[PDB]
């Protein structure tokens, strides 16, 4: 009955990549942990369960552009990044 | 420059046997070939999404330009996104999409990870960053600055003093707008500029068609309809004939998966080139002569295309 | 200098903790090793495949049959194993091509990021590149790019040029910014306002043609000291 349990019930969600079962779709947007396809991604979140969601591309940021506004940095931070 | 290809995948057992249990039993003798072959296709499939990620995901924040497009006279309407349109593709991205123009035998086409809408969103974000903050957003946080000033000191990278730009702002604006109009006409015209992407699509399509067509070949067997041999022949002679057909189909798949690997390596050598081109020609100002288009490079704008990217230098 | 040194040392400490952490950013090298092991194991397991022969142990065929039929059975085994070797070798060539391309890119990275300093944005790591230190690793190389990232930005009002006595003025290297009441010329990547003078600017034509020019007094360093 394991395959029957993971085929029936309300935990079913249609998607362009195919039918997803077992996971629960949510409206919150987060970074793509595991790529499913067609922008949908899955991750483990709080009890704990396997959620499905539209991957968030990132935080939106409306730049305050104007014909006379300029931003100048008043500090700096030395950083190190590893590459392999 | 092309960036990826259709994420194709094939069920080895379905293509070789198509539900024939006898053929499957014979295929068991060949061992891990189906797993290893399908393992090779999965790698290519992941490679496509990796390439697209390395090309367009270089921006960490989804910037957006304000509604007051007072860019010192420069009209950037043709490249900015169309809010009145359902898809948020730019105007020039509508000509690109319109200009560019199987499952039966176990073949499958997985959808790309990133949809066209999100790809267009990344392009719009990059345009917003380049238009409103120059190269500052590439290195770190986006710093707003007037576009006229950006172009002004961008000329310092070409050894020309900014006084020339400020003295000829109107003329530069007119020339830029006219040039944009020429690009619009060129893509709107019958020009074959998009041949590079069309060739990739056609190559993969005809390759798949060749693979399907190969099934009709008997490879020296009495016939190509698998059920026909099993109907007309008893199990003893059927084994030698079905073995020949199995060998032929396996050979075809091997040829199909070997060409795909080579074509994937090439298209990923192109992807890396595109990524470096975007990082240098969009997020900065490269002194490398003729790298970012012919002539001294000022800036570049990227525009989404099917399976590729189109740069306006 | 002191702040830069402390930041550098702390950055190295963060790198040490990140590498020693339970996570692993070295997945790329691990993939190469795993791929080679995968191919080798597949090639080894292929030996047990019979390929339609009565048995995969060649000695059994040599002992169970007489040569007039053993050559046929052996021919089947020959075909199967030869095909396996061909596939394995071809895959090795393709992987070799990928590794060589990565190696060449690494060599270019070494020359342009460790020896010198590269103007290519985003090539030698994220942000403005300062230098890079290489480190050896099994079957690969690890680059520690040291980069400069500006921070703590502030809003400022600006004008592209300054009009002083009809003649336009432009900044030699900096840009003109104001705190809301007083204008200043300052460095492009680090706020350091200085009084606008004839030494940090150059004149080019009339103000009337410059769009957005803002009238502002320009200081002369010679006249305030010419007491004669
Ligand atoms: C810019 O910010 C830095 C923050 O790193 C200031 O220097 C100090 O840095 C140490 C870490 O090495 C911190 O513990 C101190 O709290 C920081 N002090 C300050 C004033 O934040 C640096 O002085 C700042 N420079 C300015 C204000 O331009
Ligand atoms: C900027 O360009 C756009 C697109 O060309 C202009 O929008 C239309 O332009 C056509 C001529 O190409 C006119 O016939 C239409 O009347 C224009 N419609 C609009 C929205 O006004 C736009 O006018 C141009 N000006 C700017 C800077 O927005
Ligand atoms: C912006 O800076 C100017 C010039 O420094 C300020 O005006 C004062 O000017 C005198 C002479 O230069 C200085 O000794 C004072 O330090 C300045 N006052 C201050 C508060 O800096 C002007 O007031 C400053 N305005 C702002 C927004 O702080
Ligand atoms: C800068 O000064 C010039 C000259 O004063 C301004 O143009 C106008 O010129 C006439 C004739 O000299 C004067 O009567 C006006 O008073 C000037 N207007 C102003 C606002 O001063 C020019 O407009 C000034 N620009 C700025 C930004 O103040
Ligand atoms: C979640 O998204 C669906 C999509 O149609 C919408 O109908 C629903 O109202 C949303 N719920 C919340 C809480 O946002
Ligand atoms: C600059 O000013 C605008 C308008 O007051 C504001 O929206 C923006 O957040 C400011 N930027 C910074 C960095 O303070
Ligand atoms: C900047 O924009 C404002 C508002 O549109 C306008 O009043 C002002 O004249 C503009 N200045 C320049 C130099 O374009």
């Amino acid at each position: 009955p394991t395959w029957r349990v993971y085929s029936t019930g309300s935990n079913v969600f249609q998607t362009r990549a195919g039918c997803l079962i077992g996971a629960e779709y949510v409206n919150n947007s987060y970074e793509c942990d595991i790529p499913i396809g067609a922008g949908i991604c899955a991750s483990y979140q709080t009890s704990q369960s396997i959620i499905a969601y539209t991957m968030s591309l990132g935080a939106e940021n409306s730049v305050a552009y104007s014909n006379n506004s300029i931003a100048i940095p008043t500090n700096f931070t030395i950083s190190v990044t590893t590459e392999i | 420059l092309p960036v990826s290809m259709t994420k194709t995948s094939v069920d080895c057992t379905m293509y070789i046997c198509g539900d024939s249990t006898e053929c499957s039993n014979l295929l068991l003798q060949y061992g891990s070939f189906c797993t290893q072959l399908n393992r090779a296709l999965t790698g290519i499939a992941v490679e496509q999404d990796k390439n697209t990620q390395e090309v367009f995901a270089q921006v960490k924040q989804i910037y957006k330009t304000p509604p007051i497009k007072d860019f010192g006279g420069f009209n950037f309407s043709q490249i900015l996104p169309d809010p009145s349109k359902p898809s948020k593709r730019s105007f020039i991205e509508d000509l690109l999409f319109n200009k560019v123009t199987q499952k039966f035998n176990g073949l499958t086409v997985l959808p790309p990870l990133l949809t066209d809408e999100m790809i267009a969103q990344y392009t719009s974000a990059l345009l917003a960053g380049t238009i409103t903050s120059g190269w500052t957003f590439g290195a770190g946080a986006a710093l707003q600055i007037p576009f006229a000033m950006q172009m002004a000191y961008r000329f310092n990278g070409i050894g020309v003093t900014q006084n020339v730009l400020y003295e000829n702002q109107k003329l530069i604006a007119n020339q830029f707008n006219s040039a944009i109009g020429k690009i619009q006409d060129s893509l709107s015209s019958t020009a074959s500029a998009l041949g590079k992407l069309q060739d990739v699509v056609n190559q993969n399509a005809q390759a798949l068609n060749t693979l399907v067509k190969q099934l009709s070949s008997n490879f020296g067997a009495i016939s190509s309809v698998l059920n026909d041999i099993l109907s007309r022949l008893d199990p003893p002679e059927a084994e030698v004939q079905i073995d020949r057909l199995i060998t032929g189909r396996l050979q075809s798949l091997q040829t199909y998966v070997t060409q795909q690997l080579i074509r994937a390596a090439e298209i990923r050598a192109s992807a890396n080139l595109a990524a470096i081109k975007m990082s240098e020609c969009v997020l900065g100002q490269s002194k490398r002569v003729d790298f970012c288009g012919k002539g001294y490079h000022l800036m570049s704008f990227p525009q989404s295309a099917p399976h590729g990217v189109v740069f306006l230098h | 200098q002191k702040l830069i040194a402390n930041q550098f040392n702390s950055a190295i400490g963060k790198i040490q903790d990140s590498l020693s952490s339970t996570a692993s950013a070295l997945g790329k090298l691990q993939d190469v090793v795993n791929q080679n092991a995968q191919a080798l194991n597949t090639l080894v397991k292929q030996l047990s495949s019979n390929f339609g022969a009565i048995s995969s142990v060649l000695n059994d065929i040599l002992s169970r049959l007489d040569p007039p039929e053993a050559e046929v059975q052996i021919d089947r085994l020959i075909t199967g194993r030869l095909q396996s070797l061909q596939t394995y070798v071809t895959q090795q060539l393709i992987r070799a091509a990928e590794i060589r391309a990565s190696a060449n890119l690494a060599a270019i990275k070494m020359s342009e990021c460790v020896l010198g300093q590269s103007k290519r944005v985003d090539f030698c790591g994220k942000g403005y590149h300062l230098m890079s230190f290489p480190q050896s690793a099994p079957h690969g190389v690890v680059f520690l790019h040291v980069t400069y990232v500006p921070a703590q930005e502030k809003n400022f009002t600006t004008a592209p040029a300054i009009c002083h006595d009809g003649k336009a003025h432009f900044p030699r290297e900096g840009v003109f910014v104001s705190n809301g009441t007083h204008w200043f010329v300052t460095q492009r990547n680090f706020y350091e306002p200085q009084i606008i003078t004839t030494d940090n600017t150059f004149v080019s034509g009339n103000c009337d043609v410059v769009i957005g020019i803002v009238n502002n007094t320009v200081y002369d360093p010679l006249q305030p000291e010419l007491d004669s």
